[PDB]
């Protein structure tokens, strides 16, 4: 169950400095980057592409390369509107994208943060602002609303083009998305009561199961940390274990991921 | 304005005169504007590289940076964030194990 979720950030500091950067993700792969600095998105996997045509692909792209421009002057537009309840500095957010399915394979979504709170989606064949948004909202809104012909885009967007894109995407990054990196693990402590740490680091999927183990016996006290990113698309976990000073012999940090296929890691105290 | 959180963590197991990359991942902060060093015995690291900033579900900001190094046991190795949710900088030191 693959999402892929295109993010947008938008800076506005003043009237002649603001900037829009986005990153695309297809479940916990980067696949896109597009800088301010650049005039045309960058691929960051050999396969981002997907199954489009070259001529397809910089259609997609003119569209964006318009798009920036007029986001961009739309927000001026915006805050010269509503000003002085709306002024600078400005943050906007937008999450776009679809999760596929089995069978037929899809749910779009348009997701719009103002100041980093959630306040307007796309749904259905317009904007909305959502539930609880603040009132200035409503002529911006309904000012967006007026343009029929961005409304039909973004619904072919969201509807059609996004699914048919991602089913191709993972056609073509297969390869990468079923990849297999291996953990590797290492123990340590601080030193009476001590705190036992196993880490694992370097792998890829994410799914794993870490545990300190007494022999066969599970030890309830593992609190298991936050998964941490490493630079080259593996993943780092660490276990941690209170225990009292003599306790240490005796315990071992097991791991388990599926890139080691019954050859699980067993680290002794 | 969310203040951010830092972790900072080796790629690899550190032993000592072997080179490893060390990482410093920044998160649940907001506005997105940001600075962040590494730093070896409280001097700026010169080569740092960053990932593309992205963000969360809760809409808040996050970011990696990473560096080469070669633990050994006579240096010290921080990450420094300045951010504006904060008056002052914040240094988190690696602590050899992570
Ligand atoms: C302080 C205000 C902030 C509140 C938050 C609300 C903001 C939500 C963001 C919505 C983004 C709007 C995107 C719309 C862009 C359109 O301006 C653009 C229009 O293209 C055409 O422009 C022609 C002249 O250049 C018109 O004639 C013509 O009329 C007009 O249609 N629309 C596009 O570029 C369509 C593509 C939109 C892609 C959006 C995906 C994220
Ligand atoms: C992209 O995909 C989205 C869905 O995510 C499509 O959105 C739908 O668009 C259609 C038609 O444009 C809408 O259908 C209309 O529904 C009305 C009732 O809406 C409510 O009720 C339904 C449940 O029944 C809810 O799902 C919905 O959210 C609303 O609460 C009907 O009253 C309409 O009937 C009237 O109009 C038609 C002509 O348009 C006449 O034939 C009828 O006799 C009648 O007068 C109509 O059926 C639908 O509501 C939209 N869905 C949602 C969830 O908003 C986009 O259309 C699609 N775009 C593209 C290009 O593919
Ligand atoms: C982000 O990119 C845009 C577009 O390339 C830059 O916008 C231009 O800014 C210049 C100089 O300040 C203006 O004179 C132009 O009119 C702008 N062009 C358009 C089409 O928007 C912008 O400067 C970049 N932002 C940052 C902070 O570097
Ligand atoms: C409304 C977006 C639906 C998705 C449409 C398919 C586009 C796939 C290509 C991804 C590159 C887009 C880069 C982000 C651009 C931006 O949002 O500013
Ligand atoms: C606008 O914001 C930028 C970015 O912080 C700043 O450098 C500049 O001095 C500001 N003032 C104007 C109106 O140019």
């Amino acid at each position: 169950n693959y999402t892929f979720r295109c993010l947008q950030m938008s800076s506005f500091a003043n009237r002649s400095w603001s900037r829009t950067d986005s990153v695309v993700w297809l479940g916990d792969l980067q696949t896109h980057r597009w800088s301010n600095d650049s005039a045309t998105i960058s691929f960051t996997k050999p396969w981002s592409q997907g199954k489009l045509s070259n001529q397809q692909w910089e259609k997609l792209q003119h569209m964006f390369q318009v798009y920036r421009v007029s986001f961009t002057r739309d927000i001026q537009e915006l805050v010269k509107m509503m000003s002085p309840k709306e002024d600078y500095p400005i943050e906007i957010q937008l999450s776009a994208g679809c999760e596929m399915y089995p069978g037929n394979a899809s749910e779009s979504f348009l997701h719009v943060a103002f100041q980093g709170k959630y306040v307007v989606r796309f749904w259905g064949t317009s904007w909305q602002t959502v539930p609880g948004a603040p009132s200035w909202l409503d002529l911006p809104i309904k000012v967006l609303n007026a343009d029929q012909g961005t409304s039909a885009t973004v619904q072919m967007l969201l509807n059609d083009t996004c699914p048919l894109f991602v089913r191709g995407l993972l056609e073509a990054g297969k390869s990468d998305l079923e990849k297999q990196e291996k953990p590797v693990a290492w123990l340590s402590s601080v030193p009476g009561h001590r705190q036992l740490v196993c880490h694992v680091s370097g792998f890829y999927p994410k799914p794993v199961w870490v545990m300190w183990m007494r022999g066969d016996q599970e030890q309830q006290g593992t609190h298991r940390g936050d998964f941490l990113p490493n630079a080259d698309e593996t993943w780092y976990l660490q276990a941690t274990l209170d225990v009292e000073a003599g306790e240490e012999a005796g315990l071992a940090c097991r791991v388990k991921h599926s890139s080691l296929g019954g050859q699980d890691i067993i680290l002794y105290w | 304005q969310k203040t951010p959180q830092i972790q900072v963590y080796s790629r690899h197991p550190p032993e000592n005169g072997k080179p490893n990359i060390l990482n410093c991942y920044v998160t649940q902060f907001h506005p997105p504007h940001i600075e962040i060093q590494m730093l070896k015995n409280g001097k700026k690291i010169p080569k740092v590289e960053m990932s593309d900033m992205s963000f969360s579900k809760d809409w808040s900001f996050y970011i990696l940076a990473h560096t080469e190094f070669t633990p050994t046991e006579t240096d010290t190795y921080a990450c420094r964030v300045k951010h504006a949710s904060m008056a002052e900088p914040k240094t988190v030191y690696w602590d050899r194990d992570m």
